[PDB]
C-alpha cells in the first residue's frame, strides 16, 4: 500500500489564473503518474498521463510535471468550466492508488443572499409533520450562517442545510435549511423566522412568518 | 467514438449478491484491459478489480473472495460479481477502460450500489407555495429510500434558475431533497408549475402542482 | 555445508503466545526451504508447513493450515513457528528441516525444541530410596512429583556408570512426573561401598544427593 | 571440459524479459558449486531439484534462460503464476523441474537516464504458452478497424521500455534472472556432475 | 494428501543380518519428466533428530555407508539394510515430497534380535521415608530381558489392582540388547497399611511359568 497525499485539499482561483496542485507519495513511483478531473454528476476524465504527456482532446493549459515523489499539475487560462476535483494516481507498484481529491472554485464577486422562507403545506400538516423551509439563492461566497427563532428562541438539533455546486451561470451557490417538527410542536409556536449571516450583507436578514 | 454505459446498480442487503454490467463500444473488450474502479459516496477513488487482454484477472485486497470480474465478448460487455457484499461497499461504481494496468483513458458513467437492510420507500412531494420583482417556489420531496430522485420542472421546459439540492438524510434513515426555482412576481397565476418528481428504486412518478 | 540451530525448550500454561525460532548458518541458505515437523510423544513425524525465507512463500498442511503461523527473517536468516494460544495437545518437540527447494528431500535439520504446554507448575521433585533386599543385587532411587520433566540422575557422582538404568519419565495423572534410576551391583559391596544417587532438577534448581543402604 | 555456466550468468549484457535469450547445454561435465555456495544471489527458488544434488546426477539437457525483469515481477518466475510478464513475456509450466535464479543488477542495468533498453511486452490477446518465445513488433489492434502499422487509436505499440533509473526503490530496480531447466528424455544422457 | 503406510510396525533381526521394510503409497509419487519417484528414507535414533539416509528411492545421501541401499518404484517401495551393525538401532521413517502436504509414514522401529533372556525380578517395599508422607510406592524391576514383550501384573492380599500402575520401558542396551522393565505401585499410606502381602507377578518368554516376587508389610 502507497499513498498519495494531494495538496490543497481545495483551492479558489479567479478565471485566468494558474493552479497549480501537489501530489505527494509514500514511495518512489518514476513518472508512473496520472491526472483525473471529475466534474460534479460526471465521471473521472483521464487529464495527464505518464506524469508529463497529455491525454488526448485536452487543451494546451494542462501541464504535469514531478519526477517520483512530488508531482504538479498546473493549468493556465482557467475557464470557468475548467474546475472540479481533481485526482492523482499512481501506477508504480500494486495495487494502484488515488489521492483524496483536491477541489477548485471559480471565484467571483461576492453575492447578497436572497432570502426565502416556506411554510409547511397543509397536505403535510394532514400526515402530522411540519417542514419549515430557508432558501438562501445565488450568493457568493460559500460561506453562510442561517439560525432557526422560533418565537425568538434559537432552536437546534431539527436542521440540517444543503448546498449546491457552483452555478455554471453567475457561479452562485444556494443553500437550503429545513426545519423538522411534529404538527404539535410545530402547533405550539406562533412566529417562525429565519436569520442569515453572510459577507454579503451589512447586517443579518430575518424572513419570518406567522402560522 | 468510446461509449461506457452501466448497469445494475441498486438497493441490496448485507450478504445479499449483485452483478453490474458494463456494455463497451468503440473498441474490442477481449482485447483490452478493463478495470472497475468505486467512490464511496464523499469519499476518494478506489481501484477494485481489473482484467487483462489475455484473461488474467485480479482483485484488491477488500474485495478478494467476493468480488469476481468477468467479460462477455458476445456482448461486449464487462461484468462484476459481488456475492458476499457488506455495508462498506456502497459506493459508486465506476466502469474504466484501463490502459496495460496503468491508467484509465475512458470511464463509464458510473451506477450506484447501495447495501443496506433498510426497504425501499416512495417519497412524498409536497409543495413550497410562493410567498406574498422576483417570486421562489418548490417542492419537497421527503422520507425516500434509496436514492437516485431525479426533479423536473414543467416536464424539462423549465431550466434556467432552477436549483435542486444534493439530498440530506435524516434522523430516521430516510433521505430528503429540496428543488426551487426563481420565477418573476408576474406570470404567477397565468402560468403552471408543476414538478415532476421520479423516484426510479420505489417506481414512483408524482407531478406535484404548486399554487398559492 | 549448512547448519540448523534452533531454539531452546519452552514451558508454557495453555493459553500462552509461543514463538520458537530455528537459524540457519553455513554456505547456502538461499536454496533451502525451511519446513516444520511435529513429533508429538511417542507418535511419528507430521509435516506442518514449509517457508522460503527469501521471499516469505508458505505452504501450510491441511491440518495445520489456521492453527499456527510459519513466518521467517532473511535479514537474519532464521525462520519461526508462532502459537497464538496454546494447547496441551500442542506438547510435542518440533523440528525445523531444510531442503534445497520445493518438492526435496530434507538433509539439513535442526536440533528440536521441546514444547511443554501444561497447567501444572514447577515442583522440585522428592527422591526416595530403593534400599536392596534379600551374587547380583539390585538397588535404586525414586525421583517422584516434578515439572518440567528435565531431570538427571548420577549414581556416585557420575563415577558409577555400569549397569545403570533410568527409566524413562512416567506423565502421572496428577499432572506430574515420576522417574526411578536403579544400578546392579555385587551382593558382596553392599556393606564395603555406599552408594549415592544425585538427582538434579534444573528448572526447580532442587539438588537431592540420597544415601542408600539395606535396611 | 566444463559446461560454459560462466557464459550465462556472468554475461556483460543481458536480454529483455520479452526476448529472453536461451542457452542449450550439453555433451559437458558440469559443475555447480559456483552457483548454490555464491551469496550474490537475492532469490534462488528451486522446483522439484536439490542444487546440492546437482553434482551427482545426469540429464539430457539443460537450458539456461536470460533476462531481465523488475523486483515486483521476480515472483511471476515461478510455475502457476499470473501477471504481465508470467502471461506476455515468459511463462513457466505447473509442472517445471528446475530454479530460478536472480539478483541485483541496479548497478549494471540502471543509468542516470532512463535506460530504456529492456523492453517487455504490453498487450497480448492470449497468454503464453509455457518456454514460448513472442518477439512480434507488430501493432497491437485493440478495436475492429486494421492499424496498418501506424500507432494511434485503438492501436498500440505491444513493447514497453523500463525506466530503469537509480533512484527508484528496490522493487523498481532491474534484476537479471537466470532460469535453470533441467531436461531428461529417453535419450542418451549428456550433462553430468563430477 | 499422499498416504504412506510402511510394514512391519516393528523388526527384530541379529548383528550382520539383513532388515527390510515395505513402504505402500496410495499414489504414485513419480516425476515422468525426469524419471526420478519423489520418495526419501529418514533415520531416527532415540532422543536425536532424523537424519536423510536416501532420497529419489535409490540414491543415498553423503556420508551413509553403503549398507543402506534404497528400492522401488511406482507405489511400492523398500528399504534394505544389508548387514546390521549396531549403530543403526533407530526408527526408520518413508516420506515422499512428490506434492505438497508432505506425509511421513506411520514408522519402523528396528532392534537388534538376540536370544531369548529371562528377567530377572526385583520388587522393592517402599521406604520408611516416603511413608512418613503418606504414599506408599512399590517397584517392580524386570532388569534384563528379551523380548520386550512382558505381563506384569500387582496382586495385592492375591487381589488384582486396576489404575494405581505405571510402567516404564528403557531402550535397548548397546551392548547385550537387553530391555528393562519397572513397574510402580502408588497408594496412599492408608490404603498400603490394610494389606499385607504385595506380589508382583511377571509373565515372559523366556519364564516357563510366571515368577511372583512379594514380601509383607
Ligand atoms: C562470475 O564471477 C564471479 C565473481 O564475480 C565468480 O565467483 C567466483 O567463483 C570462484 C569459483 O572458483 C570462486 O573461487 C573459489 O572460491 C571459494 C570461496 O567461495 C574458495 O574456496 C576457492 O579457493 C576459490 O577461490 C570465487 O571466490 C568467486 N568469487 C566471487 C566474488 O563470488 C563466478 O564463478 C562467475 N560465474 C560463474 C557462473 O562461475
Amino acid at each position: 500500500e502507497i499513498v498519495l497525499t494531494q495538496s490543497p485539499g481545495t483551492l479558489s482561483l479567479s478565471p485566468g489564473e494558474r493552479a497549480t496542485l501537489s501530489c505527494r507519495a509514500s514511495q518512489s513511483v518514476s513518472s508512473y503518474l496520472a491526472w483525473y478531473q471529475q466534474k460534479p454528476g460526471q465521471a473521472p476524465r483521464l487529464l495527464i498521463y505518464g506524469a508529463s504527456s497529455r491525454a488526448t482532446g485536452i487543451p494546451d493549459r494542462f501541464s504535469g510535471s514531478g519526477s517520483g515523489t512530488d508531482f504538479t499539475l498546473t493549468i493556465s487560462r482557467l475557464e470557468p468550466e475548467d474546475f472540479a476535483v481533481y485526482y492523482c494516481q499512481q501506477y508504480g507498484s500494486s495495487p494502484r492508488t488515488f489521492g483524496q481529491g483536491t477541489k477548485l472554485e471559480i471565484k467571483r464577486t461576492v453575492a447578497a443572499p436572497s432570502v426565502f422562507i416556506f411554510p409547511p403545506s397543509d397536505e403535510q400538516l394532514k400526515s402530522g409533520t411540519a417542514s419549515v423551509v430557508c432558501l438562501l439563492n445565488n450568493f457568493y461566497p460559500r460561506e453562510a450562517k442561517v439560525q432557526w427563532k422560533v418565537d425568538n428562541a434559537l432552536q437546534s438539533g431539527n436542521s440540517q442545510e444543503s448546498v449546491t455546486e457552483q452555478d455554471s451561470k453567475d457561479s452562485t451557490y444556494s443553500l437550503s435549511s429545513t426545519l423538522t417538527l411534529s404538527k404539535a410542536d410545530y402547533e405550539k409556536h406562533k412566529v417562525y423566522a429565519c436569520e442569515v449571516t453572510h459577507q454579503g450583507l451589512s447586517s443579518p436578514v430575518t424572513k419570518s412568518f406567522n402560522r | 467514438q468510446v461509449q461506457l454505459v452501466e448497469s445494475g446498480g441498486g438497493l441490496i442487503q448485507p450478504g445479499g449478491s449483485l452483478r453490474l454490467s458494463c456494455a463497451a463500444s468503440g473498441f474490442t473488450v477481449s482485447s483490452n484491459y478493463m478495470s472497475w474502479v468505486r467512490q464511496a459516496p464523499g469519499k476518494g477513488l478506489e481501484w477494485v478489480s481489473v482484467i487483462y487482454s489475455g484473461g488474467s484477472t485480479f482483485y484488491a485486497d477488500s474485495v478478494k473472495g467476493r468480488f469476481t470480474i468477468s467479460r462477455d465478448n458476445s456482448k461486449s460487455t464487462l461484468y462484476l460479481q459481488m456475492n458476499s457484499l457488506r455495508v462498506e461497499d456502497t459506493a459508486v461504481y465506476y466502469c474504466a477502460r484501463d490502459f496495460g494496468d496503468f491508467y484509465f483513458d475512458y470511464w463509464g458513467q458510473g451506477t450506484l450500489v447501495t447495501v443496506s437492510s433498510a426497504s425501499t420507500k416512495g417519497p412524498s412531494v409536497f409543495p413550497l407555495a410562493p410567498s406574498s420583482g422576483t417570486a421562489a417556489l418548490g417542492c419537497l420531496v421527503k422520507d425516500y429510500f434509496p436514492e437516485p430522485v431525479t426533479v423536473s420542472w414543467n416536464s424539462g421546459a423549465l431550466t434556467s434558475g432552477v436549483h435542486t439540492f444534493p439530498a440530506v438524510l435524516q434522523s430516521s434513515g430516510l433521505y430528503s431533497l429540496s428543488s426551487v426555482v426563481t420565477v418573476p412576481s408576474s406570470s404567477l397565476g397565468t402560468q403552471t408549475y408543476i414538478c415532476n418528481v421520479n423516484h426510479k428504486p420505489s417506481n414512483t412518478k408524482v407531478d406535484k402542482k404548486v399554487e398559492p | 555445508q549448512m547448519q540448523l540451530v534452533q531454539s531452546g525448550t519452552e514451558v508454557k500454561k495453555p493459553g500462552e503466545s509461543l514463538k520458537i525460532s530455528c537459524k540457519g548458518s553455513g554456505y547456502g541458505f538461499i536454496t533451502y526451504w525451511i519446513g516444520w515437523v511435529r513429533q508429538m510423544p511417542g507418535k511419528g513425524l507430521e509435516w506442518m508447513g514449509i517457508i522460503y525465507p527469501g521471499d516469505s512463500e508458505t505452504r501450510y498442511s491441511p491440518s495445520f493450515q489456521g492453527q499456527v503461523t510459519i513466518s521467517a527473517d532473511k535479514s537474519i536468516n532464521t525462520a519461526y513457528l508462532q502459537w497464538s494460544s496454546l494447547k496441551a495437545s500442542d506438547t510435542a518437540i518440533y523440528y525445523c528441516a531444510g531442503g534445497s527447494g520445493i518438492f526435496t528431500p530434507m538433509d539439513v535439520w535442526g536440533q528440536g525444541t521441546t514444547v511443554a504446554v501444561s497447567s501444572a507448575s514447577t515442583k522440585g521433585p522428592s527422591v526416595f530410596p530403593l534400599a536392596p533386599s534379600s551374587g547380583t543385587a539390585a538397588l535404586g532411587c525414586l525421583v517422584k512429583d516434578y515439572f518440567p520433566e528435565p531431570v538427571t540422575v548420577s549414581w556416585n557422582s557420575g563415577a558409577l556408570t555400569s549397569g545403570v538404568h533410568t527409566f524413562p519419565a512416567v506423565l502421572q495423572s496428577s499432572g506430574l512426573y515420576s522417574l526411578s534410576s536403579v544400578v546392579t551391583v555385587p551382593s558382596s559391596s553392599l556393606g564395603t561401598q555406599t552408594y549415592i544417587c544425585n538427582v538434579n532438577h534444573k528448572p526447580s534448581n532442587t539438588k537431592v544427593d540420597k544415601k542408600v543402604e539395606p535396611k | 571440459n566444463l559446461c560454459p555456466f560462466g557464459e550465462v550468468f556472468n554475461a556483460t549484457r543481458f536480454a529483455s524479459v520479452y526476448a529472453w535469450n536461451r542457452k542449450r547445454i550439453s555433451n559437458c561435465v558440469a559443475d555447480y558449486s559456483v552457483l548454490y555456495n555464491s551469496a550474490s544471489f537475492s532469490t534462488f527458488k528451486c522446483y522439484g531439484v536439490s542444487p546440492t544434488k546437482l553434482n551427482d546426477l545426469c540429464f539430457t539437457n539443460v537450458y539456461a534462460d536470460s533476462f531481465v525483469i523488475r523486483g515486483d515481477e521476480v515472483r511471476q518466475i515461478a510455475p502457476g503464476q499470473t501477471g504481465k510478464i508470467a502471461d506476455y513475456n515468459y511463462k513457466l509450466p505447473d509442472d517445471f523441474t528446475g530454479c530460478v535464479i536472480a539478483w541485483n543488477s541496479n548497478n549494471l542495468d540502471s543509468k542516470v537516464g532512463g535506460n530504456y533498453n529492456y523492453l517487455y511486452r504490453l498487450f497480448r490477446k492470449s497468454n503464453l504458452k509455457p518456454f514460448e518465445r513472442d518477439i512480434s513488433t507488430e501493432i497491437y489492434q485493440a478495436g475492429s478497424t486494421p492499424c496498418n502499422g501506424v500507432e494511434g487509436f485503438n492501436c498500440y505499440f505491444p513493447l514497453q521500455s523500463y525506466g530503469f533509473q537509480p533512484t527508484n526503490g528496490v522493487g523498481y530496480q532491474p534484476y537479471r534472472v537466470v532460469v535453470l531447466s533441467f531436461e531428461l528424455l529417453h535419450a542418451p544422457a549428456t550433462v553430468c556432475g563430477p
